[PDB]
């Protein structure tokens, strides 16, 4: 019965930050540090209104923020971040005890030329405030109101009427 | 390269078992005052290859069931070296220790099938008793396995090889390790836990591959080495040396002690191990909840 | 005495009894429960910011929110 | 070597069930049920399935048919097979192959259902971020929630022990 | 509709008929009951897997341990039957008439 | 057979039945039926004859296939609209096989072939506990999942069960088979009025369990199995015979006596629904299953059979059993005629 | 008899084994979570008969969520039409890999 | 299918070995206690074994208490047959 | 970011599959071109058949069966 409407490729023609996930995991704390403040706009939009085809322009927003962060880490300090991800690349599933020395060198890089202190464990937690330009939504489950409440029979009980009203044995 | 991985796994099992037979025969000979085999063949490797080809030569139930028993024993002996974490394991199975235990139970199935297949004899009643003394230890071995992985998060066994490389697991539980060792003595079905017919070479092969499986798993479970990455040969050499020494110690205990009585065996098992296992396992439950060190499953 | 009559059973009763009793006194029970509770498996959603609560910083680097420090302090 | 692998494993599962439900000698029946449990465990692991099907495999093909062969061996011999078993197996194969034809080269056969005719790689989840492998925490319940259930289960197991020993001549 | 459920229900019905019709020995019928147990196990398990009913996943393991101790009682009864007779027949039971 | 162990097993019977009562989850109801089976098996074979062996075997197979068919119905229920509440279900097939499994459970004319067999070769205490508790167990189930049942199932079961209990019963010589066939007929009655008012079903369950407790308590008071020993217990004890008179006529359900009240109120709330030929055909069958009651009462109390002596030797010795509670339950079971507006006890 | 130990002694021993929307150990939904929540709030204060009269919309929605019966019916209709018109042999398909 | 390929190769190698081999030429009741006793303790093992997958929750006292009740119940059963001449001969 | 990429990609597959259905069913009777099976207009999670239909083996076996029996 009910057909849908789905958006075209008019907004789905967007370049992506197509790097591997190993180097992205290597850039976890830092990308979570400076950027990823207005991606919680997208997160709040999605967990309030559970619609994809709703919050997609904020998907473009977080995509261009990650592109900004990647150009910033590309142009500025440094080059041995390349050494860092090719160090942590072949360690099966990545830990952070694996390539610690080059992690410390990249720390010294980012601290001396830009800043960006690594957040302490476990600060990447701790449910976080966000305000939007949109107002917070309403009735997101598309149904009507609940049709009939039970008519609550009230009033205290009257005494017994004509005894039992069975075949006999009144009282 | 997957079938070549299969070849590199299952080709050396034959040379491994035959050379294990010469090693156990020579080491029994030196535990005794017997040099040899060293006459025919240099240090007797021709002697096990002639044992294999001779027992293939010297050959004359319900032909279906008669084939179904040793084919099951041999395919378990082949297929159960897969999740072994010699440094990079063959298949990174998410859970393999209960897989080990279930296929030990399938080995018990193959033994029971041959016991029915031994054609209606007091021999087969003794084979049923052998099934009973085999099955009487998968309780204790599984509960000890549960305790020794209870300090290890999950079944994934690579997290186990992470936890082992700081200190060996023999020091958190040495008597539990010795009890598990006795359980492996009882499950591998050799001396002093005896006893009880073709093909003899294939059944021979299946039991010795079972023993090598348990030896490598034992050397895995309760010890280790510092694992420096991007060179697996270091841990491979050291793990192979300690598995050699553990298997030599296991034959060395197989050599020199008399067998048990059957009711002594059952009475010994239940009324000596099983409350002690329970007390050790409830202690292994109550320990990390009180020492604030529960293992972080990913 | 009572000891070497059935010795392994009595030893099992002793170690099992201390395994029962030992949770009733320990300096790490509440520490154990806090370390186990302080590990986020489920993802923390944000929310509509607040009506001015004395918590919940904007940057998680800001230590205004209730956080852990005894993870590093033994 | 095709896509309908769950369907074909289900076919061999029904094949084995017919192969011992045609009433053979009971040790051949136990052989057939071992093969049937093996292919059924293969089915549940091929839905993935990585935890539970191999988990309870030790209890069923690790605990049950051993004791069935035990109590079959020490009961009698049945040393003679009969045409009725072969006829029932042919009729079971007839029903199997007829369902195979009227499902594979047709649309649907309904006992009282509507079985849509295709191998079901779909439905299946869309790669959603578990990261805890839902089966694992699922069976790893009963200890923060399951108060009553383990109590009555252990109660029934204790009663099962004392019942077995009493009937087999307690004490 | 997940077409595999059709043949698992067909397998259930075949196992049910193998439970009910049986001529020679009680072990065959009890083994078909064990296969029916396995059928219900596997069917409910695939339901919980493909439905992602992740909260109450107690069903397969608890079903199997309970019907396991049921089967243990059945083996106790069959051993008692084989003791108080020579065999385990469907026959030799006409006493205690109806 | 230590008394501690038997008190334990009685506690498990109580616990299984209460888990059947209180649990709103289907798995725990299945667990309760299983645990009640596992507990009721060693109650039987209190002796070691092969009679109790075969009886417990047959009962084990019937209760086992009932449990398995119930688990099948629950799994089909969650293949359809799936919730673990004991509510109005959403499948004719699942409720269909579920009512068939409960017919295996409590016994119907499709499924009664095990009942006189298992009740013959057992002691009478085992027969009492199995009849009372295994007919009390499905009543909670039907009382909670009545609103989604095709009525033709339970109606055909009830009609056929009461007429099989009428026809089978006029030929037997064992008291155990007599009480078994009476249990068949009355469970057909107590299942017949499910989908109209379960109040009559539960109150008839109360009255029938009180009647069976009094009857089997009387037969615990004399280790008798046939009418011959009943006439010998006449010739040694007279008051037992007037008890047999009054209780058997209440099992007949006669209007001055209390057993007519569960019949008559069932006829009332079945004929306020405007089907008449079905209740009067069932009441013709309730006339039909009184003949064996009457000839039993004849051979016990009203006619007098000759007897062998050494009952003279027994006359010096008292009937020195202890009863659980015989006389109180008997006068509750028989003189309960003017307590008809105690129907209102339920809600 | 439906005793009220469950509603009287307060111990909710089985009010978590029942359906979802209770707190999972790791808080995830299943496929039909919103449909469960909507159907249950349609049939809360209802005597189960005008549930069948009124909540039939959400009932059929929940059932076609739980089975995808007509969904796979429509998908198989798509597959049969695709099979017969590729037996016809038109437009070597650029739904895959190309355009 | 990886495990299927390994199973296929090992099965075919086993059949090649067996074809090279064979194409180039009254009971005790006391026995019965062991199997069902084994199986019931294996069932209580199946009840115990999901604990190390579970041990990271908030309600830890409930976990510890029901774990204690499980091992203590297994101990009660074992001590029952121990005192009441069960595993004797 | 992986969530956002996943949502954009599955919406792209849905747009392409509606293009597929607009191409293929031009002659069938009935058939509104964009029927959701349900009633209420809410976003439903797709069933991997709507995401990957008519793929013939390769990518569906990689995206569904690869985790099941790989590694
Ligand atoms: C002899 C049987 C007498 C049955 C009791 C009398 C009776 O109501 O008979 C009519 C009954 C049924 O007739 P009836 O009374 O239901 O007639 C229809 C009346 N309305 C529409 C109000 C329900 O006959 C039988 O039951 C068959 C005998």
């Amino acid at each position: 019965p009910g057909i849908v409407e789905l958006p075209s490729l008019e907004d789905l023609k967007v370049q992506e930050v197509k790097v591997s996930s190993s180097v992205l995991k290597a850039a976890a704390h830092h990308y979570g540090a400076q950027c990823d403040k207005p991606n919680k706009e997208f997160m709040l939009c999605r967990w309030e209104e559970k619609d994809p085809r709703r919050c997609l322009e904020e998907g473009k927003l977080v995509n261009q923020c990650a592109l900004e962060f990647f150009r910033q880490i590309k142009r500025h300090c440094a080059e041995p971040f390349t050494e860092y991800w090719t160090c942590i690349d072949y360690s099966g599933l990545q830990l952070f005890r694996r390539c610690r020395k080059e992690q410390a060198q990249f720390d010294k890089c980012v601290l001396d030329k830009l800043g960006w202190v690594r957040p302490d464990l476990g600060e990447l937690s701790k449910v976080t405030k966000v305000k939007t330009d949109r107002p917070l939504p309403e009735n997101p489950y598309h149904s009507r109101a609940r049709p009939e409440p039970n008519p609550e029979v009230e009033g205290d009980l009257k005494p017994a009427r004509h005894g039992s009203r069975l075949f006999f044995w009144t009282m | 390269m997957f079938m070549i991985n299969v070849l590199t796994l299952i080709i050396p099992i034959l040379l491994a078992v035959a050379f294990l037979t010469l090693v156990e025969r020579k080491v029994l000979g030196y535990m005794q005052f017997r040099k040899g085999p060293n006459v025919v063949g240099p240090y007797g490797l021709l002697q096990p290859i002639a044992d294999a080809i001779k027992l293939f030569i010297k050959e004359p139930s319900s032909i279906s069931m008669f084939i179904l028993a040793p084919i099951l024993a041999l395919t378990l002996a082949l297929t159960m070296w897969i999740p072994l974490p010699m440094p990079y394991p063959l298949i990174n199975m998410n859970l393999g220790v209960l897989f080990m235990l279930a296929m030990s139970s399938l080995a018990v199935y193959s033994i029971l099938w041959s016991g029915w297949a031994s054609n209606s004899k007091y021999a087969l009643i003794g084979a049923l008793r052998a099934v009973a003394q085999t099955i009487s230890y998968e309780v204790t071995l599984a509960i000890i396995l549960l305790s020794v992985l209870l300090m290890n998060g999950s079944f994934t066994l690579s997290t186990l090889i992470i936890t082992q490389e700081q200190v060996w697991l023999i020091f958190p539980a040495w008597p539990l390790a010795m009890m598990w060792f006795i359980s492996t003595l009882a499950e591998t079905n050799r001396a002093p836990f005896d006893l009880t017919a073709g093909p003899f070479a294939l059944f021979f092969m299946a039991e010795y591959a079972n023993i090598i499986m348990m030896n490598i798993f034992t050397t895995t479970l309760f010890l280790g080495a510092f694992h420096n990455p991007y060179m697996p040969e270091l841990y491979t050499i050291n793990f192979t040396i300690k598995s050699l020494l553990l298997s030599i110690t296991f034959l060395w205990i197989r050599a020199s002690y008399p067998r048990f009585r059957y009711d002594q065996l059952m009475h010994l098992l239940w009324k000596n191990f099983l409350p002690l296992t329970l007390a050790l396992c409830m202690w292994h439950v109550s320990l990390p909840i009180l020492l604030s060190s529960i293992p972080p499953q990913t | 005495n009572v000891w070497a009559k059935e010795p392994v059973l009595v030893a099992s009763f002793a170690i099992a009894g201390l395994a029962v009793i030992l949770p009733t006194l320990s300096p790490y029970t509440k520490y154990s429960l806090m370390i186990n509770r302080a590990t986020p498996y489920n993802y923390p959603v944000p929310l509509r910011d607040d009506g001015n609560m004395p918590d919940v910083p904007s940057h998680p680097q800001d230590p205004q929110g209730p956080s852990l420090e005894w993870l590093k302090r033994l | 070597m095709m896509t309908y692998i769950v369907f074909i494993l289900s076919i061999i599962f029904v094949m084995g069930f017919v192969g011992f439900s045609s009433k053979p000698s009971p040790i051949y029946g136990g052989l057939g049920l071992i093969v049937s449990g093996g292919v059924g465990c293969g089915i549940v692991l091929n839905f993935g399935g990585s935890f539970l099907g191999l988990m309870v495999f030790l209890i069923y093909l690790g605990g049950m048919m051993v004791v069935f062969g035990y109590t079959t061996a020490m009961a009698t011999e049945q040393y003679p097979s009969n045409k009725v078993v072969l006829g029932t197996f042919i009729t079971g194969l007839l029903m199997e192959f007829l369902m195979v034809y009227y499902v594979l080269k047709d649309k649907e056969v309904e006992i009282v259902f509507k079985f849509n005719g295709m191998g079901d790689w779909v439905i299946y989840d869309t790669g959603d971020s578990g990261f805890f492998s839902e089966e694992a925490m699922g069976i790893a319940a009963l200890y923060s929630y399951g108060t009553w259930l383990v109590i009555v289960t252990g109660w029934s197991l204790l009663i099962g022990v004392v019942v077995i020993m009493e009937i087999t001549r307690g004490n | 509709m997940s077409l595999v459920y059709m043949n698992i229900m067909m397998a259930f019905t075949v196992s049910l008929t193998g439970l009910l019709m049986y001529r020679s020995h009680l072990m065959s019928s009890l083994l078909c009951l064990e296969g029916m147990m396995l059928s219900l196990f596997i069917l409910a398990t695939l339901m919980i897997l493909n439905s992602h009913f992740t909260l109450a996943s107690m069903m397969p393991i608890i079903l199997l341990v309970f019907a396991a101790c049921e089967a243990a009682l059945g083996l106790s009864l069959l051993v008692m039957v084989s003791n108080t007779y020579g065999t385990d027949y469907v026959q030799n039971l006409n006493l205690l008439q109806c | 057979m230590n008394p501690i162990i038997l008190i334990i097993i009685l506690m498990t019977v109580m616990l299984g039945t209460i888990i059947v009562m209180i649990s709103t989850h289907w798995l725990l109801i299945w667990i309760g039926f299983e645990m009640n089976m596992l507990a009721i098996i060693p109650i039987m074979m209190k002796k070691h004859n092969p009679r109790a062996t075969e009886a417990s075997t047959k009962y084990f197979l019937t209760q086992s296939t009932a449990s398995m068919l119930l688990m099948m119905a629950i799994i089909i229920n969650l293949m359809f609209s799936g919730q673990w509440t004991v509510m109005k279900l959403f499948n004719p097939m699942a409720s269909m096989l579920m009512t068939m499994a409960l017919a295996m459970k409590l016994g119907m004319a499709p499924f009664h072939f095990w009942v006189p067999e298992v009740t013959q070769g057992i002691p009478l205490s085992s027969g009492l506990i199995l009849l009372t508790w295994q007919k009390l167990a499905p009543m909670s189930v039907l009382y909670q999942i009545l609103p989604s049942i095709n009525l033709d199932l339970i109606l055909t079961l009830s009609i056929l069960s009461i007429t099989i209990g009428g026809w089978g019963g006029l030929n037997q010589t064992q008291l155990r088979k007599i009480m078994a066939y009476s249990s068949i007929a009355h469970m057909g009655w107590m299942t017949a009025v499910l989908l109209y008012n379960p109040t009559m079903t539960l109150l008839n369950l109360i009255i029938y369990i009180i009647m069976t407790s009094t009857m089997f308590t009387l037969f615990m008071a004399n280790s008798t199995t046939t009418t011959l020993s009943l006439s010998h217990t006449w010739n040694k004890a007279p008051i037992m015979t007037i008890l047999v008179l009054i209780t058997l006529l209440s099992m007949g359900g006669l209007p001055p006596l209390s057993g007519f009240m569960p019949k008559w109120m069932i006829i009332q709330e079945m004929t306020k629904n405007d089907s008449i030929i079905l209740p009067t055909l069932m009441a013709i069958t309730a006339l039909l299953n009184l003949y064996f009651y009457m000839r039993l009462t004849y051979s016990t109390a009203l006619t007098m059979f000759p007897s062998t002596n050494n009952m003279k030797m027994k006359w010096q010795f008292p009937t020195t059993k202890r009863m659980t509670l015989l006389p109180t339950m008997t006068v509750l079971s028989t003189m309960l005629l003017p307590l008809t507006p105690i129907l209102s006890i339920l809600e | 008899p439906f005793f009220d130990v469950q509603k009287k002694l307060g111990v909710d021993l089985d009010h978590w084994m029942t359906i979802q929307s209770a707190e999972q150990p790791h808080r995830i939904p299943a496929r039909c979570h919103a449909f469960e929540k909507e159907w249950i709030e349609c049939a809360h204060g209802i005597g189960s008969i005008r549930a069948e009269k009124e909540c039939k919309i959400e009932f059929e929605d929940f059932r076609e969520c739980l089975l995808r019966q007509k969904t796979m019916k429509r998908l198989n209709a798509i597959k049969r039409q695709r099979d017969k018109l590729i037996k016809e042999g038109k437009y070597t398909p650029p739904p895959h890999h190309s355009g | 299918m990886n495990l299927m390929i390994t199973l296929l190769t090992n099965f075919t190698l086993a059949t090649l070995l067996v074809t090279i081999a064979f194409w180039l030429p009254p009971f005790s009741m006391k026995f019965f206690l062991v199997a069902i006793t084994f199986l019931l303790f294996d069932l209580e093992i199946a009840l115990l074994l999901p604990l190390p997958w579970a041990s990271q929750t908030t309600n830890l006292n409930t976990m510890l208490t029901m774990a204690l009740l499980l091992i203590f119940l297994l101990a009660v059963s074992l001590a029952y047959e121990w005192t009441q001449k069960g595993l004797e001969w | 970011l992986l969530q956002a990429e996943k949502d954009r990609r599955v919406l792209q597959m849905l747009r392409e599959n509606l293009e597929e259905e607009a191409t293929i069913m031009k002659d069938v009777p009935g058939w509104k071109v964009g029927e959701s099976v349900f009633h209420t207009t809410r976003w439903v999670t797709p069933m991997m058949g709507e995401l990957y239909g008519l793929r013939t083996g390769e990518e569906i076996l990689s995206s569904t069966y690869g985790f099941i029996w790989y590694t």
